[PDB]
């Protein structure tokens, strides 16, 4: 049996613990970002398992730095852990050199923390992907993934979870390059609607944050007039 | 083979369900609490007439007012009486007070699930311990009896045996126990259900018995005090 | 002054193809004399000795923790330890204590165990190490021993010359330290014999 | 280093290392203990014989302070930490305490040990049981088992080992006031214990007596073999 | 991680240890190595395994080693598991010399390297050391002595023993021509090559097939010496002319 | 954080497999070859040096451990290495102590005491390497070999690697005790080319010497004059 | 299977099978249920008793005066935890002079939870916890599981039969907000009620409350302080 | 032998009955997983690194797909093989090479820091707990006296140094290549170094590339810094070969 252990290759040279953690990324719901213009929006299918619990709990947006923002998919206790590496790893920059982090490097770093969980026996991979985004004056909009194995991209668009494929077909739609982040959120709520199977999964929660020139390069929750907006824009247009 | 901390797929740590299972092999044991105080018996279970009967302790002294009936693996007991004596002087030590029963069986209780081969220091508990204790005894509260078993659960009983026996003997004391019982009662009441429990005949060494009441310290029945108790029974 | 509290004196001195080293025998607390056969030469080998002059607890300790270096040095090496590599095991052991050392400074004699050339040199409380070919001296009256040393050594002599000027060295350079004496002994060595004999010594 | 749970549960209870290290001890030489009047006797079977042995360097009987000893029975490697571990106990116990230990305090602290040893990381149990003798500082005699569990009582008389089963029976049947009346019959009753498992009787019989306040003597074959005819000629009769 | 431990420290279910017992195997299959007492000494003989004749010959033995001033090993099992154990017997020999000013007791040596050989058999989940060990010595307590250890940490004194290949008939031949309190080194040597002759049945017995150590008193010094071939053949020659004799 | 168990252990007839089995990969490794002359030790070794892509200059094979000691190996490159590092290290911690260069010997025991360990300690296995360690001390030659249990040997001559049994018997057929260094090397070159394939050149093998005047590497220019009489 | 002994292995689907193995633990203790208004923050919890003789585990435990819990699973477990969530307690107001806000702690206790579910040989817990709590934002019910996850409940119903519980309290949710605290507790009892077999009753002798509010430290009802809330289930 | 096999000598680094070490064996498919191929040249004034950069996803940000990394002004890298195991390398080599510069006053030379990683990746084949990483490094740099220098070091711990070498999915075939290439030019030795690399890469796969779907890095005697090629400066040497 050689997919027991993290330190234990195939005779194919695969680890299958990495795998299998991904595979429980891939089960959860969809989360999506998209870079544009004037920033970054990131969008979550967030399924109520029961009407008992209060809107807005099991959040899956979180802010990591003041201008970064963390989109999970997976399971939600490892992406609580990582968000906690990511802010640590955020305030200890600024502690060692005096600004704020760049979100190429927070990525690096929170990657290769990720990374070492997929070398041993002692410990197991983390059963999430997860987003980045930022925006500054100096940087522009920036959007960086991670997976379970510890690689780390940068993206114009992203998804993670179950219905990847369909968000990025409907994302490639879209001249993000072009267009505004009050603009893009509409779209976000948009495929988000069209990529939710609403036959096998009754309840949803649409979750929406951005970081951009409008929000003066902090990362934040979208409002609610805005989010709702967005919900009714994406719920006409699938009609 | 599996490690010592896997969960059962119905949710239980199989070492935990193991040790209490270990629990099915001593001696039996009863305490029954009365509001004139707490009585505790126990069957020695003597293997051979060469065998000292006084060196058999399965009642021990906690403190004046705390004593403590085990059943099991008797050798696991030893650092938990220990450490239930080294607590209650501690208490006494800090707070000039006596602890109640309530807090010394809870302070051992977190003994408990204390075993892991690779949290802990060099070589710290491989396993849970194969004990129950009966803790009796009178604080402000007034007289009190404790149950606590492997799981590091434990309870307030008004009447509870423990061993091989104790399912039978729990049966015979819902028929006799009574909130108004008298000490005297529930010693004789006792000693009549390890008498039918007990594979062996009951006489005064093969058996002990200690009581803790409001006015008087913990106390261990002498030879000649059990055979005036067993003369009724 | 830590080194002079038991006081005390050793010297080593090269001659042809031998080599002499030379203590007094007091052992003394401050002003009062305890005994007057105390052992500061301590054999290393057969053509081997290590003199030690200063606080006596730590002459004792010096010479029985390089004993067991050495012990465990020889069974495993095929060998005697050479006069230099004793040196190098010695200066090792010192400088280990280099921030609250050992209160000794040790001389060592000897002859090579295969070529049984001469071989002096002396420590100090560190371990740096200094290798003469004439004479090395420690202790309470150093500057009396460099005395007599610079004013009589000369070079090649022979056994018994090379004793008689170590012991007039050590016998009127300890005759001018209160707290050196009470006896001097002197091991001459030779490839084929060690000779070891006590001095008609002032005892006062 | 090493945390790897050695001694765990199994289904029904079990300690299956602790049941092991008592297999151990039930093919260790026979130990017998009795505790008379004014004596206390230890006897021990064999081991091997072997003429080209130093009978001095394998005893299984063993001082831990001037008035406890003890024999044992099982893993002779394991037997001499044990004893060790005690002896360094006995004399902490008067470093402290200024008195010498009680055979029980010994025999609690040896027991506790073993405990341990059964609920520790990294370890496996003890292979050993021991039987501890001496005199408490009021004269009175004592006898103590220990095994691999860490579980400990005080006996009358006792047997470990193997053959112990049947060494008990006898024990059982012949340990009277009568018995044990005297010193030398005290003696006997040992020698007649062992006599009954002893492959070639006897031999290979080790045994030792510790009085009141007089300190372990080891009887030499010469004081055996008188015992042994002493006795074997009065069983005829 | 629990799968791959194989678990060296634990006991078998008939209270057995199996590394400790597959150890002794190994022993077994190791040159044979026999121990003398005498009335004015001590020996050890050993099969060399070390034959081949492209080797160098650079140390004064293969299998014999020097503890301290009054005592010697030999050795049969693993060789780098011998010379671990070996110098850790340096090391207790000094630490008890600097302690006490005197040399350790011959048993108290012995014991002193058996618990750390018991300690591999109950903690640290290590495979035991494959060796065992004859020890000769004299001291002030008990003269000359020979002792026998093994991997389970246990060991015995002994009069004449031996391990490795074909020990338990090296014994038997012991055992019958021994003469308990009336050996020389002289008798004890004639002996040790008998029983070499017997037990190193392939094949015809060299002085390059074994060595021998001595280790006898002269002018209250202990004397620890290894024959020298010459020696060796002679002793060889020697019994070779004794069996002449055998019928008439 | 580490296992703390032997990967290698008894098996019931006595064998520590795992040390048989690092035996298996010296023996597939590329040939070394070790001869003791009377004024010398010559070390030779075969490149596995397939390509004339490599950079036959850039890793060497046969290393000086000290001015006085070199080594070679048969077996896995990058144990070797970790061996290397070892060896030097305790040179160094001898010369610190003593002020006179390791005896040849006195190295051979501790590198062999490095390699016992790693047939105990917990959580790894054996070296897979042995080594043939030379040196020049007490005015002589010195040639050992140390196998991945921790033992060690002295030899006049010897071979390991691929076909080092047939290596050995062509060493037995054709050393003697008066052979001269330079002899010495001819004859290491020709008990190579027994098992060599492929045709030899200066930069496939590599040689290594040890006299009164230290340790050195021949330089490929060396080896090609050697080689044009084999 | 090969893939259920270890937290550490993950299964072919993406399951960590002894997390799940510890939530069986909470779905077999006895009912608890939380529930919350705009004042108040309610436990009430069902007592399994061992024996007739026995008196009843207890369910209910103080942490802070803003906040209580009620437990399901493993006892030791849950006093462990209890332990931790009352140091976090302590030290926030030692260090700022101010409770602990629910929501931070029970970040913590995620946090906290979650670490051994990664590491070889270490296990879940194997319990699961209502958290009634009151501060700045309001009351709370706050849940947590064995998998480390948490949750923000408007009412919530754990261990065995707790299906039945969870029911009631969605069918009457949207009148716990406006509720007086009497008839916020008399919800919270009947929802505990569903989970017991049709004999059976709420009793004094197994029912324990547990109450926090706007005017109320977190106070625990037992035995005869119960009775005026079982009155007048009307 | 011959394929054999006992106890845990598939799972974990010990040996197989042959001396084997398959854990390390299947490191090196590892590498291949990925399904890319790079390849390094040397010539007498610079050397060049050139591997693929496929950019399957539209809506990746492609000036994040690299796997070209700075370890020093000096030493540039390509990466072969599992991304994250590579990455974290290419950290540890920027670590023990940031070091060396601190410790001992000079950078260090390429060959060295290629030797250090092998012997930490040594490590790993060593011991029981962890796995090798599935990636191979190469390392290219100017040494003052011995030229431009291209090393690569394997899962294994083996390390080299090359006149050419190349790594995954192709490199038997970019071997066979380059060792064609360099017999027939004098003294066994490059020349026209960033042609040769680039034709190397292309023959192997079959492609014929766009300036989009290669990367190339570069060191020179002249410009000893390492130097990334733009899109426009790879299309110049693209188009070149284009006409002859
Ligand atoms: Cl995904
Ligand atoms: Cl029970
Ligand atoms: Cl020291
Ligand atoms: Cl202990
Ligand atoms: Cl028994
Ligand atoms: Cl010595
Ligand atoms: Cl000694
Ligand atoms: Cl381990
Ligand atoms: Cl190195
Ligand atoms: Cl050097
Ligand atoms: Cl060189
Ligand atoms: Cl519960
Ligand atoms: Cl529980
Ligand atoms: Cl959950
Ligand atoms: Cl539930
Ligand atoms: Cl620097
Ligand atoms: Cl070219
Ligand atoms: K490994
Ligand atoms: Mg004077
Ligand atoms: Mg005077």
């Amino acid at each position: 049996g050689y997919d027991l252990s993290a330190s234990t290759f195939s005779p194919d040279g695969r680890v299958f613990q990495v795998e299998y953690a991904m595979k429980a990324v891939e089960n959860s719901s969809t989360a999506i970002g998209i870079r544009c213009k004037d920033g970054v929006v990131f969008g979550v299918e967030k399924l109520v398992l029961s009407k008992l619990y209060e809107e807005g709990s099991n959040k899956r947006l979180f802010n990591v730095d003041r201008h970064v923002g963390m989109a999970v998919a997976g399971l939600l206790a490892d992406a609580r852990s990582l968000a906690d590496i990511a802010r640590e790893e955020a305030s200890n920059f600024r502690s060692n050199f005096g600004y704020n982090i760049p979100l190429k490097h927070l990525a690096d770093r929170v990657a290769m923390y990720v990374h070492a969980y997929t070398l041993y026996s002692a410990v197991r991979p983390f059963g999430c992907s997860f987003m980045l985004g930022s925006y500054s004056v100096n940087d522009g909009a920036q959007l960086y993934m991670i997976d379970p194995s510890g690689v780390s991209y940068g993206y114009w668009g992203c998804a993670i979870g179950k219905a990847r494929q369909a968000a990025k077909t409907e994302i490639e739609k879209l001249q993000m390059k072009e267009m505004t982040c009050r603009d893009i959120v509409k779209e976000v709520a948009k495929i988000i609607y069209i990529v939710h199977d609403e036959v096998k999964d009754k309840a949803f929660e649409l979750e929406l944050s951005w970081v951009g020139e409008l929000t003066n390069g902090r990362h934040e929750i979208v409002p609610k007039d805005i989010r709702e907006e967005a919900e009714k824009y994406a719920k006409e247009s699938l009609k | 083979d599996r490690g010592v901390n896997t969960f059962s797929p119905e949710g239980r740590l199989f070492q935990v369900e193991y040790a209490i299972e270990a629990i099915k092999l001593g001696s039996t044991a009863i305490g029954i609490q009365t509001s004139e105080g707490v009585c505790l018996a126990v069957e020695k279970r003597i293997t051979s007439p060469l065998m000292e009967p006084s060196s058999i302790e399965k009642i021990v002294e906690i403190d004046a007012h705390i004593g403590c009936a085990m059943s099991g693996l008797i050798a696991d007991a030893k650092t938990l009486i220990d450490k239930a004596r080294v607590e209650t002087q501690n208490h006494w030590f800090t707070y000039n007070e006596t602890m109640t029963v309530e807090s010394v069986t809870q302070a051992v209780s977190n003994l408990a699930l204390q075993f892991g081969e690779e949290d802990a220091d060099p070589g710290a508990m491989s396993r849970p311990f194969g004990v129950a204790l009966l803790f009796g005894g009178v604080d402000e509260k007034g007289p009190q009896l404790f149950h606590m078993d492997p799981s590091g659960t434990f309870v307030q009983c008004d009447a509870r045996a423990i061993g091989s026996a104790s399912e039978g003997a729990q049966s015979s004391l819902q028929e006799v126990y009574h909130k108004s019982m008298t000490l005297k009662e529930a010693i004789k009441s006792s000693l009549i259900i390890l008498k039918q429990v007990m594979e062996e005949k009951l006489n005064a060494t093969n058996i002990e018995l200690a009581t803790v009441q409001p006015g008087q310290n913990f106390h261990m029945f002498t030879k000649e005090e059990l055979e005036e108790v067993i003369k009724d029974i | 002054s830590i080194m002079s509290y038991n006081g005390g004196a050793v010297m080593a001195m090269k001659g042809k193809n031998c080599v002499a080293i030379a203590a007094d025998r007091r052992f003394g607390i401050q002003a009062q004399m305890v005994t007057t056969d105390f052992q500061k030469i301590f054999p290393m080998g057969d053509r081997l000795y290590i003199g030690l002059a200063g606080l006596a607890t730590d002459v004792q300790t010096v010479a029985q923790r390089l004993k067991f270096r050495l012990n465990l040095y020889e069974l495993k090496e095929g060998r005697q330890i050479k006069p230099y590599t004793l040196m190098s095991m010695v200066a090792n052991l010192l400088y280990e204590k280099r921030f609250g050392p050992y209160y000794t400074e040790p001389v060592i004699a000897g002859l090579d165990p295969k070529t049984f050339k001469p071989f002096i040199c002396s420590l100090d409380l560190i371990g740096c190490p200094m290798v003469t070919d004439d004479f090395v001296v420690s202790g309470t009256c150093a500057e009396q021993m460099y005395g007599m040393c610079e004013s009589l050594w000369e070079p090649n002599m022979d056994p018994d010359h090379l004793f008689e000027t170590i012991s007039q060295a050590m016998l009127n350079a300890v005759d001018r330290d209160a707290v050196s004496g009470m006896g001097v002994i002197v091991h001459i060595i030779e490839k084929d014999k060690i000779t070891t004999r006590t001095l008609k010594a002032r005892m006062d | 280093s090493y945390d790897r749970a050695i001694t765990v549960f199994s289904p029904d209870g079990h300690l299956f290392q602790v049941e092991y290290a008592q297999e151990a001890v039930k093919k260790g030489s026979t130990a017998v203990g009795v505790r008379g009047r004014d004596i206390v006797v230890l006897g021990v079977e064999k081991k091997s014989v072997a003429k080209l042995q130093d009978e001095r360097t394998v005893r299984k009987i063993c001082a831990l302070d001037d008035n406890v000893c003890m024999a044992f029975a099982g893993l002779t490697a394991d037997a001499r930490i044990v004893i060790n571990r005690a002896r360094v106990e006995c004399q902490s116990h008067r470093l402290t305490v200024e008195d010498p230990v009680t055979v029980e305090y010994i025999t609690r602290y040896i027991a506790s040990l073993k405990q341990r040893y059964t609920q520790s990381n990294g370890r496996r149990p003890f292979g050993i049981s021991a039987l501890i003798v001496g005199f408490d500082f009021d004269g009175t005699p004592r006898l103590y088992q220990t095994d691999p569990s860490g579980t400990y009582h005080a006996w009358k008389a006792n047997a470990i080992g193997r053959g112990a089963k049947s060494v008990r029976e006898f024990l059982e049947k012949n340990y009277t006031d009568e018995a044990i009346e005297t010193d030398d019959l005290t003696i006997k009753l040992v020698i007649k214990a062992l006599l009954e498992v002893v492959q070639s009787g006897g031999k290979n019989i080790e045994l030792a007596v510790m009085r009141r306040d007089q300190s372990l003597k080891i009887l030499n074959p010469e004081e055996i073999e008188k015992y042994v005819a002493e006795i074997e000629k009065e069983k005829e009769e | 991680s629990r799968r791959y431990d194989s678990r060296t420290t634990i006991f078998s279910p008939e209270g057995r240890l199996y590394q400790v017992e597959y150890a002794m195997e190994a022993i077994g299959h190791a040159g044979t190595c026999l121990g003398i007492l005498a009335n004015d000494g001590v020996l050890l003989a050993a099969e060399r395994r070390n034959i081949h004749k492209l080797l160098d010959e650079v140390f004064f033995s293969e299998k014999i080693y020097k503890l301290n001033e009054d005592m010697a090993c030999s050795v049969a099992g693993i060789t780098s598991d011998a010379n671990v154990l070996t110098n850790e017997l340096r090391l207790i020999a000094q630490r008890y010399l600097l302690q006490y000013q005197e040399p350790i007791p011959c048993e108290q040596l012995v014991t002193a390297l058996c618990d750390i050989k018991q300690a591999y058999t109950q903690f640290g989940g290590k495979r035991p050391f494959g060796v065992s060990l004859l020890y000769i010595g004299w001291d002030k307590h008990y003269g000359f002595q020979l002792y026998q250890s093994d991997p389970s940490g246990n060991y015995g004194g002994w009069k004449a023993t031996c391990i490795g290949n074909n020990s338990a008939a090296a014994v038997s031949m012991l055992k019958q021509d021994y003469k308990e309190g009336e050996m020389t080194l002289k008798s004890a040597l004639a002996l040790a090559i008998k029983v070499l002759n017997k037990t190193m049945d392939v094949s015809k017995l060299s002085a390059e097939k074994v060595e021998i150590a001595t280790l006898t008193r002269e002018n209250g010094k202990t004397v620890i010496r290894v024959l020298k071939q010459k020696e060796v053949e002679q002793l060889i020659k020697k019994h070779e002319e004794e069996e002449a004799k055998a019928e008439r | 954080r580490g296992y703390s168990f032997s990967l290698t252990t008894f098996s019931p007839s006595g064998k520590l497999v795992q040390i048989e089995y690092a035996l298996a990969a010296v023996a597939g490794g590329a040939p070394s070859v070790g001869i003791k002359a009377a004024n010398g030790v010559v070390l030779a070794t075969e490149k596995k040096q397939k390509s004339i892509l490599y950079d036959e200059r850039s890793v060497h094979k046969v290393e000086p451990i000290t001015k006085h000691i070199g080594l070679v190996y048969s077996g896995m490159g990058p144990d070797y290495r970790v061996l290397v590092h070892r060896a030097r290290k305790l040179a160094q911690q001898y010369y610190l102590v003593y002020q006179e260069p390791i005896p040849t010997a006195q190295l051979v025991q501790r590198v062999a005491s490095v390699m016992q360990e790693y047939t105990q300690s917990g959580g790894v296995r054996p070296f897979g390497v042995s080594l043939l360690i030379c040196g020049w001390n007490e005015g002589r030659p010195y040639l050992f070999q140390s196998d991945p249990s921790g033992a060690y040997f002295a030899w006049k001559a010897t071979a390991m690697g691929k076909n080092y049994v047939n290596g050995k018997t062509f060493l037995e057929k054709r050393y003697n005790e008066d052979l001269e260094l330079e002899d010495a090397i001819h004859t290491a070159i020709l008990t190579l080319k027994e098992s060599f394939e492929g045709q030899m050149t200066e930069d496939n093998i590599e040689v290594g010497i040890c006299n009164e005047a230290g340790f050195r590497r021949l330089t490929p220019t060396e080896v090609k004059d050697y080689l044009a009489a084999i | 299977n090969q893939y259920d002994n270890d937290v550490t292995v993950w299964s072919p689907q993406g399951r960590i099978h002894q997390i799940e193995y510890a939530m069986e633990a909470v779905k077999q203790g006895s009912a608890t249920v939380g529930l919350k208004s705009k004042t108040h923050a309610v436990l009430v919890a069902l007592k399994r008793a061992q024996s007739e003789l026995a008196a009843h585990q207890k369910k209910i435990l103080h942490v802070d005066n803003h906040i209580g819990i009620s437990i399901a699973g493993l006892t030791a477990d849950a006093r462990l935890l209890c332990n931790f969530m009352r140091q976090e307690c302590l030290d926030s107001r030692f260090v700022f002079d101010r409770p602990l806000p629910v929501s931070r702690l029970v970040s913590l206790i995620g946090s906290k939870t979650q670490i051994p579910t990664q590491r070889y040989g270490r296990r879940p817990y194997g319990v699961g916890l209502l958290i009634a709590g009151y501060d700045d934002m309001g009351p709370h019910i706050f849940q947590t599981c064995p998998s480390a996850n948490y949750f923000d409940c408007r009412a919530m119903s754990i261990g065995a039969r707790s299906q039945s519980a969870r029911t009631y309290l969605e069918r009457h949710m949207s009148e716990f907000m406006e509720c007086n605290l009497n008839e916020l507790v008399k919800h919270g009892l009947r929802a505990l009620r569903e989970t017991l077999p049709a004999e059976q009753d709420l009793t004094t002798k197994n029912v324990s409350i547990g109450i926090v509010g706007k005017d109320l430290e977190f106070t625990i009802y037992d035995d005869d302080d119960v009775s005026p809330f079982l009155e007048g289930l009307e | 032998s011959r394929g054999s096999s006992a106890g845990f000598d598939r799972h974990i680094t010990i040996f197989s009955p042959e001396g084997r070490l398959y854990q390390v064996e299947y490191a090196f498919k590892a590498i291949n997983q990925g399904g890319l191929t790079s390849v390094a040249v040397r010539g007498k004034d610079c050397a060049v690194i050139v591997t693929q950069k496929k950019v399957p996803d539209k809506l990746l940000d492609s000036s994040t797909v690299t796997h070209l990394f700075k370890i020093t002004e000096n030493i540039g890298c390509v990466m072969t093989g599992m991304t994250a195991d590579s990455r974290s390398q290419v950290q540890r080599a920027r670590y023990e090479a940031a070091n060396w510069k601190y410790k001992y006053g000079y950078e260090i030379p390429v060959d060295m820091l290629c030797k250090r990683i092998a012997d930490i990746s040594q490590v790993y084949t060593q011991n029981a707990e962890m796995r090798p990483l599935g990636c191979c490094m190469i390392l290219i740099g100017i040494d003052e006296e011995q030229g431009p220098q291209v090393y690569k070091c394997d899962p294994a711990g083996y390390y080299c140094g090359f006149k050419a070498t190349a790594a995954g999915v192709k490199q038997t075939e970019s071997t066979s290549f380059l060792e064609k290439k360099v017999k027939k030019k004098f003294d066994w030795t490059f020349e026209q170094t960033v042609e040769t690399a680039i034709t190397c890469l292309s023959t192997v796969l079959s492609i014929d590339f766009k300036p989009s779907e290669i990367e190339v890095g570069v060191v020179t005697v002249e410009n000893p810094k390492f130097r990334i090629l733009t899109e426009a400066e790879i299309d110049a040497h693209l188009v070149a070969l284009a006409e002859r």
